[PDB]
RNA sequence: ACGGGGAAUCAGGGUUCGAUUCCGGAGAGGGAGCCUGAGAAACGGCUACCACAUCCAAGGAAGGCAGCAGGCGCGCAAAUUACCCACUCCCGACCCGGGGAGGUAGUGACGAAAAAUAACAAUACAGGACUCUUUCGAGGCCCUGUAAUUGGAAUGAGUCCACUUUAAAUCCUUUAACGAGGAUCCAUUGGAGGGCAAGUCUGGUGCCAGCAGCCGCGGUAAUUCCAGCUCCAAUAGCGUAUAUUAAAGUUGCUGCAGUUAAAAAGCUCGUAGUUGGAUCU
C-alpha cells in the first residue's frame, strides 16, 4: 500500500554536477504520486535535501501499476540553479518565465525598427 | 511469326508500341481527343446550372420518360443533359439552380435505355437527391 | 536454310519419340548436339547412339527408349545467371521432380542441377523431360 | 519537413469474391467458434498466415546451405515455436506450410483465457478481456487478439483489482450493498 | 410444390433464374 | 411525353407506418446469434435445404 | 513532363504513377540589368521596363505571401489571422539574444492500427445424447429461443476530482465519486431474379411512376418499381462518380492471332535491320 521507489539507470555526472537515475515509483493502488512526494522519498533514499531534487517525465504504465520517470540529484542549490532548465527551476518556484507574449514581443521589435536613435526607447 | 533474336529489342518495343495504338481504350486514353471532347474535361464531377427540365423517352424496348434536366457546367461552359435518378426528384429542382452531376457510371457512355445522356444529378442547390428523396434535409429557402 | 541445327536434332528426336520409333536419324551432327545428346544419356533418357563420320557433316542415329516426353531447344540461347536458373526452371520444366534444363556454361555443357552443383551460369541450350 | 513517421500498413486483405458460399461458411464458424467481432479479424489472421507461407516458400526455393536461408528459416520457425503455434519437434520450413489459421485464432488471449477455465465462454473471455479482468504475468491486458507466447501462457490470472481476483468488489455491487 | 417440377415448367420464363436457384439449392446440399 | 407525373407511385403508395421491434444485437453477438442460427440449430431444416427467408 | 530515391498493383513477366516532407535542379507577377559580398544575376536587396496595384493636400511617395496564418477568385477538390522557443537544429560578437525553421495544440471518416454496442445463471420450450431404451415415453448430460421471463454480477462511453503529462496546457495513462435493462447509453450503409449472399410474402401502381453497371423488370397474382414485414453482405463503416492496376493469353518478351470470325503486301528484286551449316584438345 506504500508507495515504492526504486531507482534503475544511475550516474554521477560530474560534467554537470549531479546524479542521474530513471525513477520507478510503485503505487499499486494510488493514482501518479505527486512529483512532491518522490522528492522527498528520494531525499530520504540519497540522504540530501528535497530542493536539490528534480523530478520530471513520469509516465504511468497501463494497468496501473509502475509509474517510470527521471530524477536529477544535484551537489548544491548554486549547481542546481546554473544548470537546470527554467522551467524545471519554475516549477520549483526558482524562476519567473518572461509576463509578455510572442506577440507583443515581435510587435514591439517590428515597431522599433522604423524609430532611429534614442526614441527606439520611446516605443512600446 | 515473330522475331526471335537477342538483337531484336528494338524491333519488339517499336512493334508493340505502334501496335498498341490500335487499342481502342489505350487510343482513348494516350491521343488527348478524347479528353478534349469530355464536358467535364477528366473530372469526376462538375457542377452546373439548371437550363430546363427535359423529358427523355426511353428505348424502343422499353417504355417511359426519363426525368431528366439540361445543365450549362460552371467550369466551360458546355451544355450536357443529366438524368435525376429516382422517382419524384424532378420535382426538388427548379430552375436555374445549381446541381452537382457526376458520371452515370459507363465512363461516358449511355448507361441504360436513356440515349445520349451518360450523367446524372447528385446534389441540387448544394443538398444531395439522396438526403431531399429520404426526407433528411430540405432545399434551402 | 537451316539456322540451329541443335532445333532440328530436338525436334526430330521428339516427332520420332513420339511417333513410337526405335531409332531416330540426325544430320548434321555437331559437338553441342553430341554433349546435348549426352547429357540426355547421361539421365537416361535416350540410350546409346551412333555417330556416322561422313566427310562432310556427321550424322547421329539415336536410340529411343521410350522415356522422353518433350526434348526441346530455347532460341536464342538466352544468358542465364544462377538467379534466374529458378524461374526458368518454373517456366520449362512440368515438374520439381524431373526434367531438365541444358545450358551451356564455361565449365562445359550441364543440365541445371550441375550447373548449381558448380555454382556457375551460362547460356540456355534447351531442355528435356 | 516534420519529425513524423508515415509507416502504416493494412494487417488484412479482403477476398476477391464477396459472396463465396463456402468461404462465407468457413468464416462464418471460425468468428462463432473463436467468438470473433467480425470477418476482419479472420482476414487479418488469415493475413499473417499468408505472409509466413510466403516467406517458407521464398526460403525453401534456396540452397539448403544458403546462409539466409538458414538464418532467416531459423529465425521464423523460432518465431513460430515461441507463440505456440509450431511443434518444438517440427522445426523445418515444411511444416511452416502445413499451418492451419486455426493454430494462430488458438494462441488468442480470448481463446487462452477460455481454454484455461478463467470464462464460461469465449464471449465471455473477450468482455472479460475488454473489461480489465485479465493479467498476463504482472501486466493487465486489454487485448483480446493479445497473442499469448509459450512461456506468457503459465502466467494468465484474474488480475490484482478485479473483484474475480482482488478486492474491491464493483460498481453494482457497491450499490447493491448500499442500498440494502 | 417440388422445385425439379418448377424448374421444368417455369425455366424459360421469367422465372427462369430463380426455378434454377431452387432447383440447385434442392439437388446438392442434403 | 409529359413531366407532369414525376412522382406518382411514391405519392400515391398508401403509407405504412414502421412497427416498432426490439433492437437488433450489433458487432460480436450478431456473429455468435448468426453462427448459432446456422450451425447449431437444426430443427429449421427438413431435407429440403430451403433458404433462410423462405415464404412457402 | 521538374528528375531520382520511391508508390499502387502484380504467379513468373509487366502496367500505371511519382506536384508532395529525402537528394539534385529551377523560380519568386513577367522579362532584363546590377550592387555588396567568400558565396546571389538574391527579389522578406536594388535599378528599369511590361501587367497589376496602394496612399496623395496632385507636387510626390510606396509595392511583390510559389514563407506562416488569413482573405478573394478558381473550382469536384484541401484546415487556425492559435501557443512556444521546452525539444531538433540553425544564426550572431553570443553558455545569455533570435528563429511562423521547427515543436505544441486546433479543424480533419485522406488514409493506417487496436477496438464497445453486452456476458452469465435459474425455470419453459427445442435439439440431440457417447442414458434407460419403448419409433408410447422417463430425461436440469451438452446445447438454444420471441421468453422482448426472472435475477444479481461486470464494465466503460459520459460527468467530474486530484495527480501525472507539458514551455504552459490538452490528449492518453493513474486514482476517487456518480454512471446500464426497452442496459431507449437504440449502428449503419447497400441489397433480396441471375451474375452475386439473401422472399414467385403482403399492400399500392399498371410499359405509368420508376428500377436496371449487363441480361432484363413494369402493359391487373410485378420474385426486380413505391412500401410494410422478413432475410444477408460488410460493419463504425458503407454506397456513388472518375483515374489506374489485376482480371487482359482482349497488346501476348514469357504469351495472342491472321483459309472461312478482324486480318498475308498483286508479285518479285533489293540496302539497312534481324538471323545465319560442319570443323581447331
Amino acid at each position: 500500500d506504500t508507495v515504492t521507489i526504486r531507482t534503475r539507470k544511475f550516474m554521477t555526472n560530474r560534467l554537470l554536477q549531479r546524479k542521474q537515475m530513471v525513477i520507478d515509483v510503485l503505487h499499486p493502488g494510488k493514482a501518479t504520486v505527486p512529483k512532491t512526494e518522490i522528492r522527498e522519498k528520494l531525499a530520504k533514499m540519497y540522504k540530501t535535501t528535497p530542493d536539490v531534487i528534480f523530478v520530471f517525465g513520469f509516465r504511468t504504465h497501463f494497468g496501473g501499476g509502475k509509474t517510470t520517470g527521471f530524477g536529477m540529484i544535484y551537489d548544491s542549490l548554486d549547481y542546481a540553479k546554473k544548470n537546470e532548465p527554467k522551467h524545471r527551476l519554475a516549477r520549483h518556484g526558482l524562476y519567473e518565465k518572461k509576463k509578455t507574449s510572442r506577440k507583443q514581443r515581435k510587435e514591439r521589435k517590428n515597431r522599433m525598427k522604423k524609430v532611429r536613435g534614442t526614441a527606439k526607447a520611446n516605443v512600446g | 511469326g515473330k522475331c526471335r533474336g537477342l538483337r531484336t529489342a528494338r524491333k519488339l518495343r517499336s512493334h508493340r508500341r505502334d501496335q498498341k495504338w490500335h487499342d481502342k481504350q489505350y487510343k482513348k486514353a494516350h491521343l488527348g481527343t478524347a479528353l478534349k471532347a469530355n464536358p467535364f474535361g477528366g473530372a469526376s464531377h462538375a457542377k452546373g446550372i439548371v437550363l430546363e427540365k427535359v423529358g427523355v423517352e426511353a428505348k424502343q424496348p422499353n417504355s417511359a420518360i426519363r426525368k431528366c434536366v439540361r445543365v450549362q457546367l460552371i467550369k466551360n461552359g458546355k451544355k450536357i443533359t443529366a438524368f435525376v435518378p429516382n422517382d419524384g426528384c424532378l420535382n426538388f429542382i427548379e430552375e436555374n439552380d445549381e446541381v452537382l452531376v457526376a458520371g452515370f457510371g459507363r465512363k461516358g457512355h449511355a448507361v441504360g435505355d436513356i440515349p445520349g445522356v451518360r450523367f446524372k444529378v447528385v446534389k441540387v442547390a448544394n443538398v444531395s437527391l439522396l438526403a431531399l428523396y429520404k426526407g433528411k434535409k430540405e432545399r434551402p429557402r | 536454310v537451316r539456322m540451329n541445327v541443335l532445333a532440328d536434332a530436338l525436334k526430330s528426336i521428339n516427332n520420332a519419340e513420339k511417333r513410337g520409333k526405335r531409332q531416330v536419324l540426325i544430320r548434321p551432327c555437331s559437338k553441342v548436339i553430341v554433349r546435348f545428346l549426352t547429357v540426355m544419356m547421361k539421365h537416361g533418357y535416350i540410350g546409346e547412339f551412333e555417330i556416322i563420320d561422313d566427310h562432310r557433316a556427321g550424322k547421329i542415329v539415336v536410340n529411343l527408349t521410350g522415356r522422353l516426353n518433350k526434348c526441346g531447344v530455347i532460341s536464342p540461347r538466352f544468358d542465364v545467371q544462377l538467379k534466374d536458373l529458378e524461374k526458368w526452371q518454373n517456366n520449362l520444366l512440368p515438374s520439381r521432380q524431373f526434367g531438365f534444363i541444358v545450358l551451356t556454361t564455361s565449365a562445359g555443357i550441364m543440365d541445371h542441377e550441375e550447373a548449381r552443383r558448380k555454382h556457375t551460369g551460362g547460356k540456355i541450350l534447351g531442355f528435356f523431360f | 519537413p516534420v519529425a513524423r513517421s508515415w509507416v502504416c500498413r493494412k494487417t488484412y486483405v479482403t477476398p476477391r469474391r464477396p459472396f463465396e458460399k463456402s468461404r462465407l461458411d468457413q468464416e462464418l464458424k471460425l468468428i462463432g467458434e473463436y467468438g470473433l467481432r467480425n470477418k476482419r479479424e479472420v482476414w487479418r489472421v488469415k493475413f499473417t498466415l499468408a505472409k509466413i507461407r510466403k516467406a517458407a516458400r521464398e526460403l525453401l526455393t534456396l540452397d539448403e546451405k544458403d546462409p539466409r536461408r538458414l538464418f532467416e528459416g531459423n529465425a521464423l520457425l523460432r518465431r513460430l515455436v515461441r507463440i505456440g503455434v509450431l511443434d518444438e519437434g517440427k522445426m523445418k520450413l515444411d511444416y511452416i506450410l502445413g499451418l492451419k489459421i486455426e493454430d494462430f485464432l488458438e494462441r488468442r488471449l480470448q481463446t487462452q483465457v477460455f481454454k484455461l477455465g478463467l470464462a464460461k465462454s469465449i464471449h465471455h473471455a473477450r468482455v472479460l478481456i475488454r473489461q480489465r479482468h485479465i493479467r498476463v504475468r504482472k501486466q493487465v491486458v486489454n487485448i483480446p487478439s493479445f497473442i499469448v507466447r509459450l512461456d506468457s501462457q503459465k502466467h494468465i490470472d484474474f488480475s490484482l483489482r478485479s473483484p474475480y481476483g482482488g478486492g474491491r468488489p464493483g460498481r453494482v455491487k457497491r450499490k447493491n450493498a448500499k442500498k440494502g | 410444390t417440388d422445385p425439379i417440377d418448377d424448374f421444368q415448367v417455369n425455366w424459360n420464363t421469367k422465372h427462369g433464374s430463380g426455378v434454377t436457384r431452387e432447383l440447385m439449392r434442392e439437388l446438392n446440399g442434403g | 411525353g409529359s413531366l407532369a407525373r414525376a412522382g406518382k407511385v411514391r405519392g400515391q403508395t398508401p403509407k405504412v407506418a414502421k412497427q416498432e421491434k426490439k433492437k437488433k444485437k450489433t458487432g460480436r453477438a450478431k456473429r455468435r446469434m448468426q453462427y448459432n442460427r446456422r450451425f447449431v440449430n437444426v430443427v429449421p431444416t427438413f431435407g429440403k435445404k430451403k433458404g433462410p427467408n423462405a415464404n412457402s
